[PDB]
């Protein structure tokens, strides 16, 4: 069984923990990834790639919704994002959700999956994360805000940012586009646009996924007749709605 | 190199190296010689002291009124397996009303010898002990490796300088199993076997213990003036 | 086997001494300044961010301000997400003793609490240790005004003026020169912020890399009430002291 | 790159192979040669059990210990190994018959065994299996016989064999499917058992030994597992005493 | 100094040890190729059985999991029958506590994260196994998903696997570039089979026997294997062809 | 005898427009002995208000508990917690102990913040949220509340309206009830603005 | 985690416990000299750091009971977990067993407190040294202990652990008699600040003494009385040299 | 050579740890047993670092019953773990019997603690990760067999001894004894035989504050002489070696 009860994240003798830092190496080997917080929305986009032309990438998530309201992100490693987004809705619901009644704030499921980062550098057998996650989400109290999870275990708050592969070429071009003041049509309109210059591959609504944390549906909420609650604020759009988008560039 | 200080890991010439060393730790421990016919089991041993004012060692543990365990390791590991095949005597008796087998009693043994060279941190016991007992199939001699492998014999030895006393009971092999209901030539044919494992040891008083085990008699051990007139 | 890949970090070296004990303070230099300055009427926290970026959000990180409790707060040294683990623990220690006692815990016993669960990881479990080290700055009625640091090996001193985390010499002995015991929180923000723009890593003390809080007395009803300032009012103060 | 993949065995070598797994097939070789002729009729089984000296004691040692009441186990390489394997589907055994109330069929025995012997090679605090078991019966699905590596591979099969003389008797096995096409009864198929034994006693030709043979057969023994002794016994070994003459 | 012997991260950001599963995958050399049809899921994968001794039925690599699912699988068989043992497992206790047939979907996200879970735990070995995953969903159509060492898994028109699988691949390519659909057109499902062989004889060289191969079919509600009688069937329809 | 009438205790709550008002009674019996006259059954965790009736101890108990629950919401979300959110911790809390619970029966009174609504909740034993936008009451004398505050009340009532109609409704029950009375604490909750009057009232 | 972290050394030794023996070297210095009526316990605090506030800042000396006072030397992490458990049993004999703790009980379960750390694995010993002094309950008699990192203590008559241990402990052996301890509570206390200022020197600020009497007296001395006692001593030491000096010219 | 494990061997096939054990017998100070008819001396060298040193608080010999006596060389921190299972098994057994417990049975009960080592084996609880490193001279008085005194081992195995020393001083201690011993010594030259043995494996002078006296009589059961006639005792084995 089990005979492991020692910690394999250890100090370096310069200092600095030498695993979390390699945990950090994989995932700019990844794929490139984005999110542009705006004044009505947080949008993003990421760029989907397959094993072969013949796996479909229309049921694999590289977007998937945690709560009704924050939505995630990644850039890094297929597996590890899949688990750690299985943990993520598990702690959403009972760490909070049966308590309080409603589901966590943005900032507050931040919080929450930070501390898993914190427990796989921390306890024996384990070795961290491989991801960096956004966690883009709307609260009622922060107004929309985004967050950038990373292995180490710390968030930042950021207005616009970028991970993976293409991340440091990103941000150069993010810089020049973020404004005080973007709608969410001009948000749309650099997040497509920054991704295209990272891009390589295909560009297709079937390769590039986009998704906003626009303002919210009472037609994605599944009833109607109580007016307290509004539906879903995430809404994924399918391939088909990305690629008039594409065209409009 | 580490599969040596490794209970856990093969050796690529098949082995466990522990096992082995674990074998050698019966050839450093005193000799003792087991023969054993169809009415009586004898157990011969040698007890060997360590200095003019020490004691001499028992080799001869009772493990019940018709069974006994000799050792010829190390006798800290055996102090373990001493209770183990007592435990195993008395929950046979009490739940079956079954004074315990001999032969099954080697089965029980095995498993646990096996479980602990299995595990890490474990190891093979470094005893290795000469069973005798009497049950309805007769008088048997067991020995017990460290190993875990149970061998069923007419007459064995086990210790230091083993070979010379399997060497004089090959040969003397078909005299006493033929020899039944006079166990005093038993136990003198078993005096003559340790005596080519000595080196100018002797046998006196205080250094030869016999135990024998009947279909008349339970289980015994001579020891001082009972042994003096078998020397 | 299993114990071949042990580390062995719960050893003795040679000489005496805990190989990651002292590599944890060493990695804490890596990690932003953090300076306390002990009023005799209050205590300014003031502390340098380790990371700024222009596209980061600068106006609700906190990686340096944390309240454990109502009246007690810390300055942060060392990696954030360490400091996290232990930042709950801390809450909820403080948040016990006012439940049982129904007074609020004292500052001696509170940083005394955290030292011990650091101690124990060097002591027990063969897991790494947490690297953060914590001034505090904290109220009790039982001597007014406390500061306090711990570190990660798991000891607390008092302190009357104290730095931690990069360019740690630096600040401790510029800090002894300006120390007079007259100074009033006023003074205590001024030198706070002068002692912070000679050890700074950039081209100016600017605000976007500032977090800053106070614990004052000359809040209102004769009772501390502890301000965590906005960017604003840090911007605003930089004014104030005359360095921009 | 690196030094090393055989001090663990959850480690995997490059190649694509094991260690310790890998090395533990050796160990087995070490054993004596045991064989299962699978019959119409049934299964029967035969080893080879070394006699070093005349200081032991003949017929009264056993490789061949039952489990179930209708299910030989026979087994080579490491003894004290290979019994333990044995106590286990014992143990297994007992709990299915309690809970499903049928004898436990011979297919889904071979599954159990073989998820355990699988199970010591996926960590690293127990040490691989340095056996291979022979094993099989006569169940209600038809008479069935399986060998199961320690790799924790098993496979079926209607002749096997391990230990030393595996390759005269692999090659014996092939010969004796090929003399019978229409396949034969259990009671011929005890003479046979004897013969291939006598023959991979050429590999051990330094040595003197005792045969062991034993019979779960349909219609010989009502399905049941016994020994193969007395007058049938004395008979199959003058066979092969001739044979290998 | 160890990274490579564990599950722990190398410089480079990568886990060798992980990259060793998918060169483990192979040491059986089977080749399998698995179609999509209208209403009908076809598998079909080699066997070989290397001695005389050896019967050819109990050897397999079509282990059925569900009532509805079955799982192809290349690699090492050790792996593979803890690999079927679990997901069995898991398929019963699904409808013990949701009351419905597993989907296809969840039980492919099901062992990816235990797959995974070997991959972060130090003691426990992953499984060098790559487990091809054949259905009919009543909600989400004929599909197929493919798992493999690292916990990864995702959706295929149609896949293949084992060394020589290259081959196999582009073969596969064609066929779907040519009529852009994504699926085999057919309602009959003993034709997608026959389509599937002929793909196979063109893409490994070879012509066929029946002992050389071992077919699986999920059409509605059930999953079988066909035996080797009928599979010389399938055979003739090769000449027809 | 019953475990939540053997110290008695009444809380009265009541809604007007841009207003709440609750108020309890200050009487902690044991059995039929008057031991105090000045025990509070309110208490405040920001501008939330939780009036807790029933057995003696379990008010006590049930303040400190939720003291816990309130810092640590504070702490990490940086804001007091909002009335309707609250009442949902309240009910969990109860629920917990499902078995052997809490013998009870809270009051949730607030105004909220983020709407400016008027908004009350209540409890039993186990806890069952009633929703309210009248007046909920809970207590021992809760049977004579129900029927004298709904008598009073008209539907929307201003600040000090409001403070003449809980009045009279809590001081008409608690001289009927053996249990209840014996001085008597009314809250005037306004937007920003809490006044805590107590109450001349019958100490016989 | 159970692997072992004490293993039986080929030297006859455990290379943890004489590895943590140099752990206590390390340490600032307390000396334990002990009256006929007092024990006094002095500790070095150091002088190098600057800006310590040390009103609130624990001393090198913590009272365990109301009579029986212990200081350290070595890791200061390490010494307030020692000074936990050993606070909570001595609450505890009060409790089941009756009556306030003996020195030799307190003394005794601090040894067995580091002796069980010595053979349980998943551990490694405590580096910590430490100096158990106070009067036994319904007694008047000084006692004075010291327990060290193996979970091995000897009563002593004065001791010394830290840093520069040799130097201090060579200067007791020959300002002190066995057979007839200082006579009184102040001439017990000048001895103890006249070996602190050797090693340690450096104003008066190091200095710390803590005076225990029986009948649960502790008391502390503050900084006015240590400098009266300092300065007797500096010009006692100066008045000896120039008398020297006299007789060397008059030879 | 292998001690990276507490289970490990060894190509001699002995227990490698316990090998190591015991050469740490040759750090304690002398113990020295003589048993006789008349009773056994446990006598012991307590040794002296200090003048400064309270020697009388270093005790070798210890009572675990009123028939029974221990004498300790070697680690006494690792004595005292095995002197307290002594203590509670003596008195274990006079609560369950009534009756003396045997100085055989009661070695015994010792040796089962020390093979305690590991990291987890057999049937039962390894709660040790290295072995005692202490040698006992159990002394005693059974209804039995009469006067006994055993030598128990951290090997964990028992030889009864009519007189042997462990120790420093041990080796050469023992050579005097095997022609000095025989069994017509009378009491009282029982205990000048000690004396003048442990006067020979000294490292100090010999005298009374750096050597303790011990006896089991049945007459007043076990004894442990005062310092006043351990004095006399020393000065009536100087008067018979000038009577030469």
């Amino acid at each position: 069984t089990d005979r492991y009860s020692f910690s394999l994240t250890t100090f370096s003798p310069s200092g600095k923990l030498g695993q979390i830092d390699y945990a950090l190496t994989a995932v700019k080997q990844g794929v490139t990834s984005l999110g542009i917080k705006a004044t009505n929305g947080v949008v993003i986009a990421t760029e989907k790639k397959s094993s072969s032309p013949l796996a479909m990438s229309e049921t694999l998530s590289k977007v998937s919704l945690l709560t009704p309201d924050i939505g995630a992100v990644y850039s890094g490693m297929g597996p590890d994002y899949r688990v750690l987004v299985d943990k993520s809705r598990k702690v959403a619901h009972t760490s909070y959700k049966r308590i309080y009644g409603e589901y966590p704030p943005t900032k507050l499921l931040v919080s929450e999956v930070a501390k898993i980062m914190q427990e796989a550098t921390q306890s024996g057998g384990v070795r961290p994360f491989g991801v960096s996650l956004l966690i883009a989400g709307h609260d009622e109290f922060n107004g929309f805000s985004l967050y950038q999870v990373d292995p180490s275990g710390s968030y930042f708050p950021w207005k616009a940012t970028a991970i993976g592969k293409g991340s440091v070429a990103a941000k150069t071009f993010l810089e020049k586009r973020w404004n005080d003041e973007l709608e969410l049509e001009d948000a749309i309109h650099i997040a497509l646009l920054t991704l295209k210059e990272s891009v390589e591959g295909e560009f297709n609504g079937d390769t590039i996924e986009l998704a906003i944390i626009g303002d919210e549906n009472p037609d994605l909420l599944g009833y109607t007749g109580i007016p307290t609650d509004k539906g879903p604020r995430f809404r994924k759009l399918t391939s088909q709605e990305i690629n008039d988008r594409l065209e409009a560039l | 190199n580490n599969y040596d200080g490794d209970t856990v890991t093969f050796s690529p010439t098949g082995r466990l190296f522990q096992v082995e060393y674990a074998l050698e730790a019966i050839k450093q421990g005193s000799v003792t010689v087991g023969l054993r016919s169809n009415t009586h089991a004898v157990l011969v041993a040698l007890k060997r002291n360590a200095d003019e004012l020490s004691s001499y060692q028992k080799k001869i543990i009772k493990c019940d009124e018709h069974m006994g365990l000799s050792l010829a390791g190390l006798a800290p590991d055996a102090r373990v397996l001493s209770n183990y095949l007592r435990q195993q005597c008395n929950y046979s008796s009490l739940v079956f009303n079954r004074k315990l087998a001999v032969e099954r009693a080697g089965h029980l043994l095995c498993d646990k010898a096996q479980k602990n060279t299995q595990s890490y941190g474990g190891r093979p016991y470094g005893v290795g002990l000469l069973i005798i007992g009497y049950d309805k199939s007769g008088a048997h001699l067991l020995e017990f490796q460290p190993s875990g492998n149970v061998t069923e014999l007419y007459g064995t030895a086990i210790g230091a300088r083993s070979q010379g006393a399997k060497t004089y009971l090959e040969r003397t092999l078909d005299t006493f199993i033929k020899i039944d209901g006079n166990p005093d030539e038993l136990i003198k044919a078993g005096v003559e076997a340790i005596s080519q494992s000595l080196r100018d040891e002797s046998l006196t008083v205080d250094n030869l213990s016999i135990a024998i085990v009947g279909k008349d008699t339970p289980f015994t051990i001579y020891d001082g003036e009972a042994v003096a007139k078998y020397i | 086997g299993s114990r071949r890949y042990d580390s062995r970090t719960t050893i003795f070296s040679p000489e005496g001494r805990l190989y990651q004990v002292e590599y944890a303070l060493e990695s804490i230099s890596h990690a932003g300044t953090a300076i306390g300055i002990m009023a005799s009427d209050g205590i300014v926290l003031a502390a340098e961010r380790k990371v700024t970026s222009t596209l980061l959000e600068q106006d609700t990180s906190t990686e340096k301000l944390y309240k454990l409790n109502d009246k007690i707060a810390v300055a942060v040294a060392g990696l954030t997400a360490d400091a996290e683990i232990l930042i709950n623990t801390a809450r909820i220690h403080a948040q016990n003793y006012l439940k049982t006692y129904n007074e609020d815990i004292p500052v001696e016993i509170l940083v005394r609490r955290l030292s011990d669960i650091k101690q124990g990881y060097t002591q027990h479990g063969g897991l790494r240790p947490f690297g953060v080290s914590f001034i505090y700055a904290g109220y009790d009625d039982r001597y007014g005004y406390q500061l306090y640091t711990s570190n990660p090996s798991g000891n607390y001193t008092g302190w009357k003026a104290i730095s931690v985390g990069a360019n740690t010499s630096a600040a401790q002995t510029l800090l002894q020169m300006d120390y007079k015991d007259d100074m009033k929180v006023d003074d205590a923000i001024e030198l706070a912020l002068k002692t912070l723009s000679k050890t700074t890593d950039s081209s100016a003390l600017t605000y976007d890399r500032l977090e800053f809080a106070t614990i004052r007395k000359g809040a209102n009803d004769g009772e501390v009430y502890q301000k965590i300032f906005k960017p604003q009012e840090i911007k605003d103060i930089l004014v104030k002291t005359g360095i921009t | 790159i690196g030094t090393g993949y055989d001090l663990s065995n959850s480690v995997f070598s490059p190649d694509g192979r094991n260690f310790q797994v890998e090395y533990a097939v050796k160990a087995v070789e070490n054993g004596t040669t045991s064989i299962g002729i699978k019959c119409n009729d049934g299964v029967v089984f035969a080893v080879e059990k070394l006699i070093t000296s005349k200081l032991l004691v003949p017929q009264k040692n056993v490789k061949i210990q039952v489990v179930d009441r209708h299910i030989g186990c026979v087994y080579s390489g490491l003894i004290p190994d290979g019994r333990h394997l044995v106590n286990r589907g014992r143990e297994e055994a007992a709990s299915f018959k309690k809970l499903y109330k049928t004898p436990i069929p011979i297919p889904a025995f071979a599954d159990r065994l073989g998820q355990y012997v699988q199970a010591h090679t996926l960590y690293n605090s127990v040490r691989p299996f340095g056996v291979s078991t022979i094993f099989g019966g006569v169940d209600k699905n038809g008479a069935h016989l399986y060998m199961l590596e320690p790799s924790g591979s098993y496979w079926g099969y209607k002749g096997a064999a391990t230990g030393k003389g595996r390759q005269s008797a692999k090659a014996e096995l092939e010969k004796l499917v090929d003399h019978h096409p229409e396949g034969l009864s259990a009671r011929e198929a005890v003479k046979q058992a004897a013969k291939i034994i006598y023959l991979a006693h050429e590999d051990n030709k330094e040595k003197d030994f005792e045969l062991e043979i034993s019979w779960c057969s349909l219609s010989e023994t009502n399905g049941l597992h016994k020994f193969v002794k007395g007058d049938l016994l004395q008979e199959a070994i003058d066979f092969a005493q001739k044979e290998i003459n | 100094g160890y990274d490579r012997h564990i599950t722990i991260f190398s410089p480079e950001g990568r886990l060798y040890q992980v990259e060793y599963a998918f060169k483990a995958t192979n040491q059986t050399n089977i080749n399998s190729l698995a179609v999509r049809g209208k209403d009908c899921t076809v598998v079909i994968s080699q066997k070989k059985v290397p001695d005389k001794l050896l019967d050819p039925t109990t050897v397999s690599y079509i282990f059925c999991i569900s009532r509805t699912i079955g799982m192809v699988v290349n690699g090492p068989i050790p792996d593979a029958r803890n690999a079927a043992l679990r997901a069995k497992a898991e398929a019963a206790e699904f409808r013990y506590k949701y009351g419905y047939d597993m989907p296809c979907d969840v039980l492919a996200k099901r062992m990816a994260n235990l797959s995974q879970i070997y991959t972060q735990r130090a003691y426990m070995r992953p499984l060098g196994v790559i487990l091809t995953f054949v259905s009919v969903d009543e909600e989400l159509g004929p599909s197929i998903y493919k798992t493999d060492p690292a916990g990864y898994y995702v959706g295929y028109k149609a896949t293949a696997t084992g060394p020589k699988q290259q081959e196999i691949t582009t073969n596969l390519e064609n066929h779907f570039k040519k009529s852009k659909i994504d699926h085999i057109n057919e309602e009959s499902w003993e034709k997608v089979v026959e389509f599937a062989i002929t793909h196979m004889i063109d893409a490994l060289g070879t012509e066929f026997s029946k002992n050389d191969l071992e077919v699986g079919v999920a059409t509605k509600d059930k999953f079988f294997t066909l035996s080797a009688e009928n599979i010389e069937e399938r055979l003739v329809a090769i000449a027809e062809q | 005898s019953d475990p939540s009438s053997i110290n008695g205790g009444i809380v009265v709550a009541m809604t007007g427009k841009d207003c709440v008002a609750i108020a309890c009674d200050l009487r902690l019996g044991s059995q039929s002995l008057g031991v105090s006259n000045k025990f509070e059954k309110i208490f405040h965790y920001g501008h939330v208000f939780l009036g807790i009736t029933g057995l003696a101890t379990d008010v006590t108990t049930l303040n400190e508990m939720f003291r816990y629950k309130t810092n640590l919401y504070k702490l990490k979300e940086e804001r007091a917690i909002e009335p309707e959110t609250f009442t949902q911790l309240v009910s969990s809390s109860l629920y917990e102990r499902r078995f052997g619970p809490y013998f009870v029966g809270p009051v949730v009174a607030g105004i909220n913040s983020k709407s400016g609504k008027p908004f009350i909740a209540g409890f039993d034993l186990i806890g069952c949220i009633d929703e309210a936008k009248d007046f909920i009451v809970s207590g021992t004398a809760s049977d004579q509340l129900f029927g004298m505050c709904e008598s009073l009340y008209e539907p929307n009532l201003e600040p000090e309206d409001l403070f003449e109609t809980i009045s009279q409704a809590l001081l008409n029950a608690a001289d009927r009830d053996a249990l209840s009375g014996w001085g008597a604490v009314v809250y005037i909750i306004k937007k920003d603005e809490v006044v805590k009057r107590y109450l001349k009232m019958r100490q016989d | 985690y159970d692997r072992a972290l004490s293993i039986f050394s080929p030297d006859g030794h455990i290379f943890q416990v004489e590895y943590a023996l140099e752990a206590v070297k390390r340490g600032t210095c307390a000396v334990g000299v002990k009256g006929k009526n007092c024990v006094v316990l002095g500790c070095e605090r150091r002088s190098t750091l600057k800006l310590q506030d040390t009103r609130i800042t624990p001393s090198k000396v913590s009272k365990i009971d109301s009579h029986v006072v212990l200081s350290f030397s070595g890791l200061n992490a390490d010494s307030r977990i020692l000074i936990e458990k050993a606070r909570v049993e001595a609450q505890s004999h009060r409790l089941t067993l009756e009556d306030p703790v003996t020195v030799e009980y307190l003394t005794r379960y601090v040894a067995g407190v580091q002796q069980r750390y010595t053979q349980s694995g998943g551990v490694r010993p405590f580096g910590v040294s430490t100096l158990i002094a106070g009067f036994d309950p319904r007694d008047d008699e000084p006692k004075l202990y010291q327990t060290e990192p193996s979970g091995i203590y000897s009563s002593w008559s004065a001791q010394t652990i830290g840093r520069n241990s040799k130097t201090v402990r060579e200067f007791l052996e020959k300002n002190y008699d066995r057979k007839e301890p200082p006579a009184t509570v102040e001439e017990c206390v000048k001895l103890t600040v006249r070996s602190l200022l050797e090693v340690v020197q450096t104003g008066a600020k190091n200095i710390e003494i803590t005076v225990v009497k029986p009948d649960s007296d502790i008391v502390a001395l503050s900084s006015e009385e240590i400098n009266q006692y300092v300065t007797q001593i500096e010009q006692e030491k100066q008045e000896q040299q120039e008398q020297d000096k006299k007789k060397k010219s008059n030879h | 050579e292998y001690d990276r494990g507490v289970s490990t061997f060894s190509p001699e096939g002995r227990l490698f740890q316990v090998e190591y054990s015991l050469e740490a017998i040759k750090l304690g100070s002398t113990a020295i047993g003589i048993a006789t008819k008349e009773g056994v001396v446990l006598g012991v060298e307590k040794r002296a670092t200090s003048p400064l040193l309270e020697s009388d608080s270093i005790e070798k010999i210890v009572e675990i019953d009123r028939h029974i006596g221990c004498a300790m060389s070697g680690l006494t921190a690792d004595a005292r773990s095995m002197i307290e299972h002594a203590r509670t098994a003596a008195v274990t057994h006079n609560l369950y019997y009534d009756e003396d417990i045997n100085v055989e049975s009661l070695t015994q009960s010792v040796c089962d603690l020390a093979l305690r080592f590991g990291e987890g084996a057999s049937g039962e609880e390894r709660l040790m990760s290295r072995p005692f490193g202490v040698a006992l001279l159990i002394a005693g008085h059974d209804a039995d067999d009469g006067y006994q005194l055993f030598h128990a081992e951290p090997s964990g195995t028992f030889y009864r001894y009519n007189a042997k020393a462990i120790g420093s001083g041990s080796e050469g201690a023992q050579a005097e004894l095997l022609n000095e011993w025989h069994s017509s010594l009378t009491l009282k030259e029982a205990e000048l035989l000690v004396l003048k043995i442990l006067k020979q494996v000294m490292e100090e002078k010999l005298d009374e504050n750096n050597a303790q006296l011990s006896c089991i009589t049945k007459q007043d059961g076990f004894k442990i002489y005062d310092n006043e006639k351990t004095a006399e005792l020393i000065k009536e084995l100087k008067e018979k070696e000038a009577a030469e």
